[PDB]
């Protein structure tokens, strides 16, 4: 699972950590049958 | 026979909205009371008799 907040139009300077609780839903669930221990995530 | 589950009851339509990675609904008692067709994918409720 990876559980992910893209939020967009954001009025605010990015500055730090955002405040408040964020409930975030889970977008991904595939059988890998192994578990991971790194990654990778290119950036364009 | 609900994709496993045995029980009793009866079955209407209900306006709970399940998430995705979701199949089965409980209650206070931890017992389910809501399931998905799994053929066609609406949500149902269970009440006993």
């Amino acid at each position: 699972k990876i559980y992910s907040k893209h939020t967009p139009i954001l009025v605010r300077e990015p500055e730090d950590l955002p405040q408040g609780f964020s409930a975030l839903e889970p977008l991904v669930d595939l059988p890998i049958g192994i578990n991971i221990t790194r990654f990778q995530t290119l950036l364009a | 026979n609900f994709n496993g589950l045995k029980g009793t009851g009866v079955l209407t339509e209900s306006n709970k909205k399940f998430l995705p990675f979701q199949q089965f609904g409980r209650d206070i008692a931890d017992t389910t009371d809501a399931v998905r067709d799994p053929q066609t994918l609406e949500i149902l409720d269970i009440t006993p008799c």
